[PDB]
RNA sequence: GAAAUUGGGCGCAAUAGAUAUAGUACCGCAAGGGAAAGAUGAAAAAUACCAAGCAUAAUAUAGCAAGGACUAACCCCUAUACCUUCUGAUGAAUUAACUAGAAAUAACUUUGCAAGGAGAGCCAAAGCUAAGACCCCCGAAACCAGACGA
RNA sequence: GCCUGGUGAUAGCUGGUUGUCCAAGAUAGAAUCUUAGUUCAACUUUAAAUUUGCCCACAGAACCAAAUCCCCUU
RNA sequence: AUAACUUGACCAACGGAACAAGUUACCCUAGGG
């Protein structure tokens, strides 16, 4: 019977958190900082997707030629075998064409 | 798993609360359950029908029998009280021939007079004197 | 504008008051249920 | 092999009889076709050009600032 | 695993009052683990359902089967626990109102699987006389079920 | 091949027997005919569904005025096995503005512009 | 055709339909007919001129030839003393 | 960019553009963002109009 | 449809009245009349004048959740309902007769 | 399919997440394949109620096992199991958990701005920008490369 | 041979595709190493723009049966 | 092929693959009757 038979300890969420109360700040860094910056050097996270939005091939396609030379040995192999099932996927299969 | 389902205990006992009266493992096992619950309730609104069928038959039965216990049959009784302007029902005349046997021997008095002023009148044909039983009233 | 004097007497705008301008979003069909899948289209 | 009942053949012969009065109802017009022509020609014309006219007025309906704004008061509380 | 049944004899009553019917003892004992099958142990659980402790024992004292021997073990010993622990006069006064018989944590060994089979063994003691075996309803009893059974109906689906 | 049935003429040309028969006379003839549909279009071809579609008779047993005109007489004689016609008699006159809610279509086939719920 | 390429994970045009077609940009594909420049010693010279004709598409032929081609494809194109120029826009539909 | 009473102007484009049609123009006002819209090009009239009226 | 109704007792109404609880109602359209040594019955209607029913609201519930579900084998073909009809209860206070003969 | 040129977690939480408590146990001559599982409490120097399956409690004329009912469980009446494949045989003992629709060219809807739109590149004869909204799971015999094997 | 890899091999073939409720919805064909499949059409669906559609009366449609086409009125 | 105009298949399996035969009771797999 996967149902758990008491209730689980209480979720306390900090709502005036540092992270929380300061969420948004320079997000209109462009418009109102005469434009020096750009909102999307604020965004912090892998190099190959920093202000930069594909689909799944587009994605591994963009981290093999901005990150691929330093991956690890095996990483690497399942990410081409992923761009050539995800090419064989895209290119050849689904309903609408 | 992301999202797994945490809510599935309710979603079996609203199948099963339906099933507990069944025999057999139809009364534990959802797969089973489900099965039987969905035909058992499809019965029942096929059942609608024959719940208005089965009381029809079953006042036809009655008025058959408490008629046949005035000599007249059923055809005869329910013909010619319509022939009286008597618009009484099915279910009217089973429950007057069951608990108001008096009123229910005088509705068989009037069916089988209009019955015989049925026959005297196409009997006797031509321009004569309608039946007194026989006349109707006339809505404008 | 009769507008801003409507939203002197409105409760304040929040994060728990927002929502879509009415035929932005469509909504997102998914193949489960009776008629969205079993053969899924 | 299904044979013919009474029932079936009475039943049969009363849709004859409703058939033979309905070709005797159809035997007299009132007007020639000569007599016809064109004393409803306004009655279609302005019936069809009103079908014509609710289906070239189809566009979408007027948006409101009231229900827009009427929105904020799923927090309205009580004080 | 649950262990409710060794609980049960730890309930504590409030006091009687006088103008009160003496209450019965209520001894429950059973055994955990033992190596043998749960429905060969309905048999010599499903025998002594009614009898005295008396009867029951001297029946098991006979019967040639395996688990005879570990329930008369533990019926003298709830015979015990019935005078020393639990305020009950004589020996003699007592009678099984329960015997049954779960199964227990079985154990699987690999040969192609075959189960070591355990059960368990639940005796609930009564103090008191055994009760009267029901007698066997008579055709007075037959004879009024039908006739009430004829009173009892109805004008159906009427007034 | 299952086709569209053309009828004779001289199966709507009324004999003096029938004017005998039913209540017509073959000079002022009458204006509106009542139609009911007593007959499904089920197990029909498509242009029989399409006439009672047109007549105005997909429910049954459920009157309609039409005119006795040839036109709507063509579309009758196209369905004449699955309706009833019978001619529209008017007792009293026409219904006027004042009687026009307290009318009362009779099975006879008269048109009563005074419905009283009294005897006579 | 390909949808997502392996390099840039762009659409790219079939290029036979490019040696084939053109697009105006009103959204009509022109071609030229099929067997133009065969057997002409054995055509009526009706025919010989039916076949020397600039064809527009079908409708579906049209969507088809859209989905088989990119953006590059259906641009304006300003060029010099281009014969086909006037035929861009489209003049005077009533649609 | 209509800015103020959206109804009035409904109003008054209604009244405008009736006689260059025969019927009312079929017509929505959206007084959220402000704008009009009608059905059919009335765009060179709408325009010369609106320089008439002083905007 | 046609009740058979003595004083006292009660009768249930697929139907809301629309009348407040409590309200009293002549209930026209009585069309037999009986006692244990007459009837009196009309065609098809007896007259106001002769015969009064009266009868209270009592009570305006709901029915109870009624079921409608359609199956179709080897078609997916599943759909369920659940239905309540509102319903009155009417006391009958009183039938009483007058000599109009 | 170029180039010139340009410039910590809206993660998982013991069938999940690593195969991993371990490359162990086990299987294989070997290369190699490859598991499962734990839950007290502050202190152990303090020993409930819920799956299927059963038991308490075997059975009573008759029949997809119910439904209409009914004073009444049965008796009366009505009722050719579900999925899938065909115009109209397949698979499933049962329970629990796991297990299958991924793409925004164009069109549409909703905003912004508008002869211009876009935070360069691009489009534009009302357009352009932004968003929303469309594209499944399992299953061969094989072929090739490199090892391990008499 | 067997193992690992390519490898989520490929499969026009088999099997399977998980909440609710409502709505609209079934039978011309042409090509194809094609007839276990696809493409176009036909039919189907939604949205949009407009103006006729359906039923049909005279007249009319070839020499060597039932009907149909056409078609104003209605 | 031809400077060009044009010309080019019994591509006859005739909407035409630029050029590929017999056989398997050793057949094999996926299915259908
Ligand atoms: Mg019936
Ligand atoms: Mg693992
Ligand atoms: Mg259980
Ligand atoms: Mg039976
Ligand atoms: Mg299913
Ligand atoms: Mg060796
Ligand atoms: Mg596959
Ligand atoms: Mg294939
Ligand atoms: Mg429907
Ligand atoms: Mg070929
Ligand atoms: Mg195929
Ligand atoms: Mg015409
Ligand atoms: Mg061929
Ligand atoms: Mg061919």
């Amino acid at each position: 019977i996967g149902i758990r038979l008491t209730l689980p300890p209480p979720k306390v969420v900090d709502r005036w958190n540092e992270k929380r109360a300061m969420f948004g700040v320079y997000d209109n860094i462009g418009i109102l900082g005469n434009f020096e910056k750009h909102p999307k050097e604020l965004i912090r996270g892998p190099i190959w997707l920093r202000g930069w939005k594909g689909n799944e091939l587009q994605r591994c396609i963009r981290k093999r030629k901005m990150v691929g030379s330093r991956m690890f040995a095996d990483d690497l192999h399942n990410l081409n075998k992923r761009i050539r099932y995800l090419y064989k996927h895209f290119n050849r299969h689904g309903k609408f064409r | 798993l992301r999202n797994r389902v945490t809510d599935r205990y309710f979603r079996i006992q609203e199948v099963l609360k339906h099933a507990r009266h069944f025999r057999g493992r139809k009364n534990r096992c959802y797969r089973l359950a489900v099965r039987t619950v969905i035909r058992a309730f499809v019965k029942c609104t096929k059942a609608r029908y024959l719940k208005k069928k089965n009381m029809r038959t079953l006042w036809i039965n009655r008025i058959t029998a408490a008629s046949q216990e005035h000599g007249l049959k059923y055809p005869a009784l329910i013909g010619n009280l319509v022939k009286c302007q008597v618009e009484l029902n099915r279910k009217v005349l089973a429950d007057l021939a069951i608990y108001e046997p008096k009123t229910f021997k005088s509705l068989a008095a009037l069916a089988s007079r209009r019955r015989h002023e049925g026959f005297a009148a196409a009997l006797g044909d031509g321009k004569e004197p309608e039946g007194i039983f026989s006349r109707v009233v006339q809505y404008h | 504008a009769r507008a801003l004097d409507l939203l002197r007497g409105l409760p304040r705008v929040s994060l728990a008051n927002l929502k879509p301008n009415p035929g932005s979003k469509k909504p997102e069909r998914r193949p489960r249920g009776r008629r969205r899948g079993r053969k899924c289209g | 092999p299904r044979f013919v009942s009474l029932r079936a053949k009475q039943n049969m012969i009363r849709r004859l009889e409703i058939e033979a009065e309905n070709h005797y109802w159809l035997s007299m017009p009132y007007m020639t076709r000569e007599q016809e022509r064109g004393h409803a020609a306004v009655r279609r014309r302005e019936a069809f050009e009103a079908i014509k006219a609710a289906a070239t007025s189809k566009f979408p309906p007027h948006r409101f600032i009231a229900d827009q704004l009427d929105h904020l008061n799923v927090t309205k509380k009580w004080s | 695993i649950s262990r409710k049944w060794e609980k049960k004899n730890k309930i504590v009553y409030p006091p009687q009052l006088p103008g009160e019917p003496r209450r019965p003892a209520e001894i429950y004992h059973c055994r955990r683990q033992i190596k043998y099958s749960k429905d060969k142990m309905w048999y010599l659980a499903k025998l002594i359902r009614g009898m005295s402790i008396d009867q029951a024992l001297a029946q098991l004292e006979f019967n040639d089967k395996k688990g005879a021997k570990i329930i008369k073990e533990v019926l003298l010993e709830a015979q015990d626990m019935a005078v020393r622990d639990h305020n009950v006069e004589f020996r003699s006064n007592l009678y099984i109102a329960e015997s049954t018989s779960g199964r227990g944590q079985c154990l699987k060994r690999i040969r192609g699987i075959m189960e070591k089979v355990y059960c368990h063994y639940f005796v609930k003691l009564v103090e008191g006389p055994p009760p009267p075996p029901e007698p066997p309803k008579t055709a007075v009893a037959h004879a009024k079920e039908y006739i009430q059974q004829l009173r009892s109906r109805t004008i159906v689906h009427t007034l | 091949k299952f086709t569209r049935s053309r009828i004779p003429e001289k199966v709507f040309q009324a004999s003096p027997e029938d004017h005998e028969k039913y209540g017509g006379d073959p000079q002022n003839p009458h204006k509106l005919h009542i139609v009911t549909r007593i007959k499904s279009t089920r197990r029909r071809p498509y242009w029989e569904k399409d006439i009672i579609k047109m007549l105005g008779l997909e429910k049954a047993h459920t009157p309609q005025v039409h005119k006795n005109i040839p036109s709507v007489n063509a579309k009758l004689k196209v369905v004449k096995h699955l309706i009833r016609i019978k001619p529209l008699k008017l007792p009293q006159g026409l219904p006027a503005e004042e009687n026009m809610s307290n009318t009362c279509l009779k099975s006879t086939g008269e048109l009563v512009v005074q419905w009283h719920l009294k005897p006579v | 055709l390909t949808y997502f390429s392996a390099r840039k994970g762009k659409r790219k045009t079939v290029k036979a339909v490019i040696d084939r077609f053109l697009r105006l940009h009103c959204g009509l594909w022109v071609r030229r007919k099929a067997g133009y420049k065969k057997k002409l010693w054995k055509k009526t010279p009706a025919r010989k001129k039916r076949l020397r004709e600039f064809v527009f598409c079908n409708k579906t032929q049209s969507k088809l030839l859209d989905k088989m081609t990119t953006s590059f494809w259906k641009r304006r194109n300003w060029y010099v003393d281009d014969p086909y120029q006037k035929y861009h826009d489209r003049t005077n539909l009533k649609v | 960019k209509v800015e103020g009473d959206i109804w009035a102007l409904q109003k008054d484009v209604e009244d405008f553009l009736s006689p260059l049609l025969g019927k009312t123009p079929v017509t929505q006002v959206n007084e959220v963002t402000g704008t009009l819209r009608i059905k059919g090009y009335f765009d060179q009239e709408l325009k010369a109009w609106l320089l008439e009226k002083g905007f | 449809r046609q009740w058979k109704v003595t004083s006292e007792d009660l009768i249930l109404i697929g139907n809301e009245l629309d009348l407040a609880c409590g309200e009293r109602i002549r209930l026209e359209k009585v069309l037999l009349v009986g006692a244990d040594n007459f009837t009196l019955l009309g065609k098809p209607l007896l007259g106001k004048d002769l015969v009064r029913v009266e009868a209270t609201v009592i009570e305006k519930t709901e029915s109870w959740p009624r079921i409608i579900m359609r199956f179709r084998k080897r078609k997916n073909f599943k759909k369920k309902r659940i239905v309540t009809t509102p319903q009155t209860v009417l006391r009958i206070n009183s039938i009483e007769i007058a000599p109009c003969l």
